[PDB]
């Protein structure tokens, strides 16, 4: 079992209100190997500057659950993106196949009473890693109705 | 066709809206971002909705009204209505000699009266192009002599082709009934049809 | 009272709720445990619970 | 079989229709496209729905009404319902010398009155053919000499064979009593029966 | 067994129906054809439903009533009731010497009084055969001297065997309680049980 | 443990039962066949449900009642409820010299009073055995000499061992307080507690 | 932290409970056996629930109140409240010299005042240990000289360690808000915030 | 864009806010463990919800309000809403010579007023930064010389860059009109518009 820093356990026991944030560092496709770019996202309500990396907060809506058991198998995780964003709708629609097999690193970060991140993981004194792997496909579902409020959700799939 | 009303048929004063509800129906892909920002995308077309309520209708007036409505249901055409609160004739003149330069899309519109119209269309009044049956709503007005700059709430559905003529008076909504499937009328012992109401809805 | 179980499926959610599925095992059946069992000498008896008149 | 009304049976004044409800039931499949155009599809038939309400009933009035309703439910006949507001006599004469050309399957009857009928039918009246029990409402009427052009709301349920004769007066709805599965009436301690309602449907 | 009422127990005038609802329950396979025709098939048996409402019951009257009801629930037999509005003794005489010829099924029935009965059973009155416990309702009557032709709303459940005797008076419904599972009685500070009601239902 | 009532505690008149509700709870599986025959099946037990309502309570009355209820919830005892309307003293004497023959498991008690009891129990009264806490209602009573034939609504929850002694007066319901999971009472600004209700169930 | 009230802030008399609902919330595994016996198992911890209703609050009083509530929501600590109906100072003295012998679990508790306290805590009053924040309710009291035997409705959450001191006055509930997610306040044209209410809930 | 209020437009007194509803919307995931400890988790942002109600509107007042709302829906701007009850002027002076140290991302602003501001902000007032549109409420304020310690309910939506300037007076809510998908107003026969409600949400 992965032990966590002592102060982490003390904060988790003492504080009943936890302001968690999921920090996503998604790999961005490049035509040639000479380029390497990442897009950083979070579901928190403000940008989180973690290790000098600015995790913007506008887009990510929800994240699925990570599950594993005693038998080796390729676990999967899917997170949703707001389909009203023009950047991501364009990216998924017109580049959603070139995104295959591109990495992603999701961190589960507790935000202190101040904006600092509670150092739970003792190996890096940072957040506790939540997921890591590669994308496998995507999907957008535009859903409008002539009466009411429509919907547009971008769903990514990962392994 | 025309929905009967005291203007077309003054002999039936029972016709006429006891209360009219002009609703705005713009579907939108609204999304509430986790950061507090609300993003909404307009894709589906907007359409005015008209809810008409009638006063106590006597048997002959209701006979005329439901005869016209059943003719509507039979021939299957559209049903035009004229809202009277927007019938303030604030613009005199004949609009045939008014040119709208071609190649205009969006809310803004520019039309040249060529010194023909008399009267200023204030904000909140209706507006309709000669060709397309859509009905807009003036939100702001600004004129420099003869040229008029009008801003309309719904974006111009069709780009002006240089021949569309403004219609500042007698604007009719090309609507369709939404109560047709189950439309009943009750007759009281007093001799009047009570609670007659229509849920219209602009088509296209 | 402190019954020994073994985790089999841990699921982590974004709300923090952690779903578990444990797994119970026999006694001293693990590779690490001392497998020697001395309690099996007393063989169970037959169930002849019916008698004649 | 005729439903008891204060025309045939005035000795029971409680059998009058306190309030009738002529319901227009024409089920349609209505779909609204995102481009603002509402589209309808009609397959099933249109049937006139009649709802009758009654006041407190004395024992004799209820006895008569219940005997008639039980006779209906016994013989499985068809209740005929007469609406007084639709009994205005405009067209008078013989309907046997009038001829209806055959092959008319649309929503319009062209008939040569042969000058044998006086008066003219009014829009919104009730019209019915002599060989079919379905009841029609005249939505429009144009007379050019002896040939009449009567327009009907429900599309002609039969194709005219040339032997049908128009019926303008004395029209009855060949209804079948709905809500008869659980039909009852509570008798109060004062001797009068209350809570009697007839939901009728035109079973042509 | 017999449900207590002021006729059986005059010392308890609190018993007695404040209001009785005699509902008609004929299940039917009704189908609404697309052409407008309504087709209904009768398969399940019909059963009268009786909803009895009691006035303010004093403690002793309610003690008698619920004692009788609990005896019903205990011994499990049927619970007979006598509706008083149908107790108009319109037929005098003894019906033992009245023969009903065998081999009769359907609504119609023919019985020969042999010049014994005095009084004519008018439509709307009740009727019950001596053997079977079903209760019918006379819908039409026609007599030619001594022979009587009676039409009953529910078809004869059993074909007459030539020995069944008519019962024109003292007709009891063989009913079963439908409120037994949760039957509560509230006692006020005034000293009366309020809102006591029964939902009976004829069995077989 | 006894629920506080104005018999034991008259100094708190607000603790009286403003309205009691003796609910007959006997769950049964009732099935109605299409042939008109309604059939029931009984497996579970019958339990008397008691609902108590209270008026506005002063601080001392509420303090006493709440202390008693919290004592109940602390010791896990059984609240005893006394209904005044069932406290009519008919049978008087010693219940120790009366003998009940054993092996009686039906819905009927045959007991030899041995001439030691005066008076006779009335139908609808409350009856209880001395060795079981379940409460019975007498549905019928026939006396032939000294042997009594008492009929009870709930089927005997125990088989008589010959040592049971009938109890006619001073009968209490061994109830358990339901709705105690979320039990509260709002205190108004005028100092009186309101909204207090006890939903009790007979936990034998 | 402390919830503002007229005791802490007398300058704001608008604060203060118009009505307080002290509900009892003990979850239980209740099971209704088929034989009539009701079996309930207590596993989940019990917690008092407090529903506070405020009178018409003027803008400054509501500013103070919602400032304190938003400070609560910000720093995330617990929100203490003091019910005033249980503030009857029935026990004088200082409780530091009162010893509670260690090793006590369950409802019963024994504490030795050593001849220090003056006043008897009657049943229904509150009780709270110095260390643990749980709030109990005295259900019965019995004293033999200086030693006091107190029975509490909720079982002692923690076993006494010999240092816990009794707190018979100024008892605060360590609660958490349950209306925080959607908490709105309406301002009338009269100038007061109306219908301000809180649904508190004791934590741990 | 500013929502019309009787500050800028007193000629339309019907445009005043008959009743405002400042809704605190802070969605949280609250879980109650069986051990009595309630636990919360906060991820999403907090947004101030404003609900406006209006009285009957004359044609000119409704024309102005509708023109402004249609201008909003045309340009897609942000409605600014001013609450009079939050317009108490306490802090006066220049907010340009005050400095806010950077790197403040918690729920607390430490600023050096540099002696340029007179007065002190009161708890429960409205506070806002000059570079972000989110509106904050002061939950606590401690002044130690020139440095102020302002505590805010919503956690700082931005990290201070050192160039932000506090804003205490003239604060507007950068709202976006919800319920605009189906927005309408019924015109009564007396000429006044009724049923107008603005559900606004703070779209920072």
């Amino acid at each position: 079992m992965k032990k966590i820093l002592d102060s982490a356990k003390n904060y988790l026991n003492t504080h009943d209100k936890l302001k968690t944030a999921c920090l996503i560092a998604l790999e961005l496709p490049s035509s040639s190997g000479s380029a390497a770019t990442y897009i950083y996202l979070t579901d928190y309500f403000r940008d989180v500057t973690y290790n000098g990396i600015l995790y913007r907060s506008g887009k990510v809506k929800s994240i699925s659950s990570h599950k594993q058991n005693r038998q080796l198998s390729i676990g999967s995780l899917s997170f949703t993106i707001t389909g009203t964003a023009e950047d991501e709708v364009l990216k998924l629609v017109q580049n959603g196949v070139s995104f295959l097999d591109r990495g992603i690193t999701i961190h589960q970060a507790i935000i202190n009473e101040e904006g600092n991140i509670l150092p739970v993981d003792p190996d890096t004194d940072g957040p506790l890693l939540f997921f890591r792997g590669r994308i496998t496909g995507g999907g957008i579902k535009d859903n409008v109705n002539t009466s009411g409020i429509g919907t547009s959700v971008i769903t990514w799939n990962c392994s | 066709m025309r929905l009967p009303d005291p203007y077309t048929n003054p002999e039936y004063p029972g016709l006429g809206f006891e209360s009219v509800n002009l609703v705005d129906n713009d579907p939108m892909i609204r999304d509430e971002l986790p950061n507090g920002k609300v993003k909404e995308v307009k894709i589906s077309a907007q359409y005015w909705g008209i809810n008409i309520s009638y006063p106590e209708l006597f048997p002959d007036e209701y006979a005329f009204l439901d005869s016209r409505l059943l003719e509507y249901k039979r021939t299957g055409d559209y049903l035009d209505v004229l809202l009277p609160q927007y019938e303030a004739f604030r613009v005199r003149g004949d609009t045939k000699s008014v040119t709208i330069p071609a190649g205009q899309k969006g809310s803004q519109i520019i039309l040249n009266t060529n010194g023909t119209l008399t009267g200023q269309p204030k904000a909140g009044d209706l507006f309709k192009l000669s060709t397309h049956p859509k009905v807009y709503k003036i939100t702001n007005f600004s004129s420099s002599g003869n040229v008029w700059n009008i801003s309309l709430y719904p974006d111009l559905f069709i780009t002006t082709t240089g021949s569309e003529k403004p219609v500042f008076n007698g604007i009719l909504f090309r609507t369709k009934l939404m109560n047709g499937d189950s439309f009943g009328s009750t007759l009281n012992n007093n001799g009047t049809y009570s609670g007659i109401s229509l849920s219209l809805r602009e088509s296209l | 009272k402190d019954k020994f179980f073994l985790v089999d499926e841990v699921e982590n959610t974004r709300d923090g709720k952690i779903n578990l599925v444990l797994q119970e095992y026999g006694e001293d059946v693990f590779i690490n445990s001392e497998q020697v069992d001395n309690s099996g000498n007393d063989i169970p008896d037959i169930s002849n619970n019916v008698l004649p008149p």
